[PDB]
This record gives structure tokens, sequence and C-alpha cells, in this order.
């Protein structure tokens, strides 16, 4: 058999093919990644300074963030190397996390300004989208915080006419007025498609109790106004009867700003909520 | 005897994954210019063996053929 030794000997130069091959392929796969770390490194930004322009440019380190992502899955070959996981974490989970940073302060005070919340719809969808793609968990800690807020003013707003319920409408349309920047936001935020099928909405809906965020909305505000108008009824203090000597006026402006239940409307059931807060009247 | 770049490969226990590994430690920061450009050349010769090995591989077979 000098038949075998040719036979052996092109059977190793295959593995050798193949070793050689799967080298230049995972080197190569570095090298691009390094590429990128050096052209990340090159983007520096303007933080927490949304002068346009300094938005372009963190859209710019976003993409950026989105092709690393590509170039670790299409060679997962790549995460396991101890030198690819020092910059990992030493340049990329950092300038990551500045990003976000950038990302979720740039879209919650956009968000609590009311006003370029229906000015500026397209600036906020860009937001909405952005921040999703970069890291999902982080839109919803930031839609999170966003609400949280929004329910915080409003349920502050209304307690403080408790001892000044002659001013109660006026607190009751500032409620309407953040009511609606929610009905606008969770638009909007459907208005953002996912993989395939679904929204933005629908999915933050999903990992949440929430059924709508109006709905999670008054419920929250209509707790921490509840507590504050019941405790000043039971209080028999004088505000706390102004309270009862006042409480047609309450039930009167409350319709004049709601419409009053069942067949009609549509902000009935919104309008329920803040109905159960002022129950005690009885 | 032969190149060792060469050589390393025709060792059954040679694992790629392992190879790049060392190689790249060395180490980065800063200094990840340096070993990039080291890189691109230890690939063209890489490449260079590549083809060469091809080339062996193809002659090898032609001789399979009734010799």
């Amino acid at each position: 058999q000098d038949i075998l030794e040719p036979f052996e000997r092109a059977l190793k130069l295959q593995t050798v093919s193949s070793k050689i091959h799967q080298t230049t392929t995972l080197l190569r796969s570095s090298l691009i990644y390094v590429h990128m770390i050096s052209q990340l490194q090159m983007m520096p930004l303007e933080t927490d300074s949304t002068d346009d322009a300094a938005l372009a440019c963190g859209l710019k380190i976003a993409a950026l963030h989105s092709q690393l992502k590509i170039n670790i899955a299409a060679n997962p070959n790549l995460a396991t190397l101890q030198l690819i996981k020092s910059c990992e974490n030493n340049v990329v989970s950092p300038n990551r996390q500045e990003l976000l940073r950038y990302l979720s302060t740039n879209l919650t005070r956009d968000c609590l300004n009311n006003l370029k919340m229906e000015n500026n719809p397209k600036r906020i969808v860009t937001l909405i989208k952005a921040l999703y793609t970069l890291s999902p968990v982080d839109l919803f800690d930031t839609i999170d915080k966003v609400l949280s807020s929004k329910i915080q003013t409003t349920a502050q707003v209304l307690s403080k006419t408790i001892t000044s319920i002659r001013n109660f409408n006026l607190s009751l349309d500032d409620a309407m007025e953040n009511r609606n920047s929610i009905l606008t936001l969770q638009n909007l935020m459907a208005a953002c498609a996912i993989e395939g099928n679904t929204n933005t909405l629908r999915n933050y809906l999903s990992q949440r109790k929430f059924s709508s965020l109006i709905d999670q909305f008054w419920s929250k505000v209509t707790n921490s106004f509840k507590r504050d108008f019941e405790m000043s009824y039971n209080r028999g203090g004088p505000v706390g009867k102004s309270l009862q000597s006042n409480s047609n006026l309450i039930y009167e402006a409350i319709s004049k700003c709601f419409g009053e239940n069942d067949p009609s409307n549509e902000l009935q059931g919104e309008l329920q909520y803040i109905l159960k807060a002022v129950s005690i009247l009885d | 005897a032969n190149d060792p770049l060469l050589d390393m490969f025709f060792d059954d226990d040679f694992v790629p994954q392992a190879f790049v590994d060392i190689l790249l430690s060395s180490f980065q920061t800063s200094q990840l210019e340096e070993l990039k450009t080291n890189c691109s050349s230890l690939l063209s010769k890489m490449d260079y063996y590549s083809g060469h090995i091809t080339k062996e591989l193809e002659s090898t077979i032609q001789v399979l053929q009734k010799p």
C-alpha cells in the first residue's frame, strides 16, 4: 500500500487546510471587531445637551453598537476570548452605558415637558426606537420612570387643593393635561414596530401588570389622592368639613371635566377612578 | 525543520480557538493599534500558507488517480 500513504497525506492536508481557515476566520473576526472599537472611541459625544446635532452624533454611536452585537453573533466563537471580553467591559460596556444615560435622560426630559410631547412627536419616536434597539429593558425602566413621574406630579397637584377645594376644577384640569400626554405617548409607543409582529406598547404592557398607560396612571394617582382626601375628611378638622360642605361642587366640577358615566363619553371608566377617590361624601 | 507557523498547523492537538486567544493577549488598551498591525501581517502569512496547502492538496489528490 503505497496507495494508503497518499490517501493518508491527503486526509491530513484537509485537516491542516481547515485549521488554517478557522484560525484565519477567527483572527479576522477579531480584527474587524477591533477596527470597530477604534472607530467607536473616535466618536465623542455631547452629554445632556440636546443641541440637536448632539443627537445626530448619538445615533451614529448607537448604530456602531448594533454592528458590534452583529459581529459577535456572526462568530459566537468571538465572545470566549479573554482579550475581547477585556475590552467588551473596558471600552464598550462603558461607552454603552454613557450612551444609555444620554438617551434615557433625553427621552425622560422630552416627555415630562408636555409641550415637546405634542410639538416634537417625530423626535420622541426616534428616541423610543433608538433606546429599545440598544437595550430594551432600559427603554422600559425609562418609561417606568417617566410614567411614575407624571402620576407623582398630578397626584400632588390634586391634593394641594384639598385645603382649598374651591380651586378643584383647576387641579382636575391639570390632571387631564397629563392624562392627555399619556394618551399621546402610548400611541407613539405602538407606532414603533418590532420583529415580525407587535409593537413597543404591547410589549411593555405584557411585561407589566398594566393594561394601558392611562389605566395605571389614573389608578395610581387615584390612590395617593384618595388616601389624602379621606385622611383629611376623617380628621374632623375644618378642611375635612369644607370637604363635606362643598360636596356638590366637587361632584359638579368632576362631571364638567369628564362627562359622567355609562352611555356616551369614552372618558367613562377613566372617570370612574376619580369618582372612587372622592367617595366618603356618603 | 520548516517554519514554526506552518508546522504549528500540522499538529493534531493544534486548536484554532486556543491559538488566537493566547495571541491577542499582549494586551489591549491603546496598544491595540500595535497588535492590530501585527495581526495584519501574521494574517498575510497564514494566507500564503493557506494557498500553499491547497496547492499541495490538489497535487496529492491527483496521485490517488491510478499510480
